[PDB]
């Protein structure tokens, strides 16, 4: 993005915080800390809340599973717990079928 | 410098989309034709591993199809011997056993033989009228004669002997039954059996999930490649323009 | 045996339909606790391998099936099987169909092997224009500059 003029960055922020609207629509700390971090005037709001996003993805990790610090590549874990627990599905199916 | 401006953002933006898909394998890549090596090590992993998965898929279906033919009523051919039991008044004989000890078991199995699993019918003559029509019943269907609740031993020419056991089933015939392991009879710890069925398929199931996360990566990993060699080709592993602009 | 009563043959005969024709029985009761790796319903018939008379059934046939009394308060129902263990004559054109859908399956393989043979060189020649002719891919006619 280095050799694009500030408008059209003001208005990708402007459509990335429209959606991240909808998607923390559920959580509260995180939902405040985006209501903190538009102030012009404290640009450093912004970076924290990325951090409380890293940081909150993290504790939710349930790392019990899940080792992955960087919730990025967590991903491939949690899609082996829905593999796994589809499988544990059918099988809990059959058994109270049978 | 305005050409080489112009240029920047497409080889910035195509650097770090070659760097995160490098960086994601353990591997740097350096060329076109590496990518290409790179594409037929994908695909011959993924052609390995898919082969392991069926391998492994197969074995989990066998475990799953065992463990399901001794589940109900109780543990027997019940595809069909479950008609062949109610629509007769008769019980079957593996239930009528059902509650033998774990040691009795082999040995009644054996005396029993494929006649174990028989269904006890004291007339023989409900089955006279329908056995032409049964036409969807095991290739040996069995059938034994007495009262379900109290039937007598079937009468055998039987003759034990070490973990075994001799018969004459016919004149000149004699069928010779070991005394088999976790047998038919005695249906209560059989479903303790199963329970162990239950957990071996456990790591069976648990390994087959692992390959196809592995199948399934391969996969996200090659299309990844595919799209970025669509958008990214053009500047591939080109000069950077940023220090001859500052230059 | 004849493929038509093979099946019957095989129905009659049930699990009994595998055995051993010795007419003695008599090496069997004492290397009978000397068997062990021997099938566990092993079945033993008495009769004669150069000519065994038919073993003996109350046998009574039901359309496609049997029943015979195959012992006291013991009445044993059985179907026609496929390809009864009697009758093979070695059933070996059930092996030559076997073996003509494996060779289709291989030359389909060869089919496709050539065809990703084909594609791959393709893939190879565009990888070599895109490294060697991809700077200057496209541009237009520089002679019109030059003449201008």
């Amino acid at each position: 993005l280095a050799y694009m003029e500030g408008g059209a960055l003001r208005s990708m922020s402007d459509k990335a915080l429209g959606a991240l609207r909808l998607a923390v629509a559920d959580n509260e700390h995180l939902r405040d800390a985006l209501r903190l971090s538009e102030d012009p005037k404290r640009p450093e709001r912004k970076v924290q809340f990325f951090i409380a996003v890293y940081q909150h993805l993290r504790e939710r990790i349930r790392q019990d599973i899940i080792r992955t610090d960087d919730p990025v590549d967590a991903i491939e874990q949690m899609e082996i717990e829905l593999a796994r627990l589809t499988e544990e599905l059918t099988a809990r199916e059959q058994k109270l079928a049978i | 410098i305005q050409s080489l401006t112009a240029r920047a953002p497409v080889w910035l933006a195509a650097q770090d989309t070659l760097n995160q898909l490098c960086e994601q394998s353990g591997e740097t890549l350096a060329s076109s034709n590496d990518v290409t090596e790179y594409m037929q090590q994908l695909l011959e992993r993924e052609r390995e591993a898919t082969v392991e998965r069926d391998e492994v898929a197969a074995q989990k279906r066998e475990l799953e199809k065992q463990i399901e033919r001794l589940s109900q009523p109780s543990g027997a051919e019940d595809s069909r011997m479950i008609a062949l039991a109610e629509r007769f008044g008769g019980v079957l004989l593996s239930e009528i056993y059902d509650d033998i000890t774990i040691d009795d078991a082999p040995y009644f199995s054996a005396l029993y033989g494929p006649a174990r699993h028989g269904i006890v019918v004291p007339d023989l003559s409900l089955v006279r009228p329908h056995l032409e029509t049964l036409e969807d019943c095991p290739e040996d269907l069995y059938l034994i004669e007495g009262d379900p609740q109290s039937f007598d031993d079937s009468v055998f020419n039987a003759e034990e002997q070490t973990n075994a056991v001799l018969v004459k089933s016919s004149d000149r015939q004699w069928r010779y039954s070991r005394y088999p392991e976790l047998p038919l009879f005695g249906r209560a710890a059989r479903e303790n059996r199963l329970e162990a069925l239950n957990l071996e398929r456990d790591a069976l199931a648990e390994r087959y999930a692992t390959l196809s996360f592995d199948v399934q990566k391969i996969q996200r990993a090659h299309q990844a490649f595919s799209q970025f060699v669509g958008k990214h080709l053009s500047v591939a592993f080109d000069t950077d323009p940023e220090a001859e602009i500052r230059e």
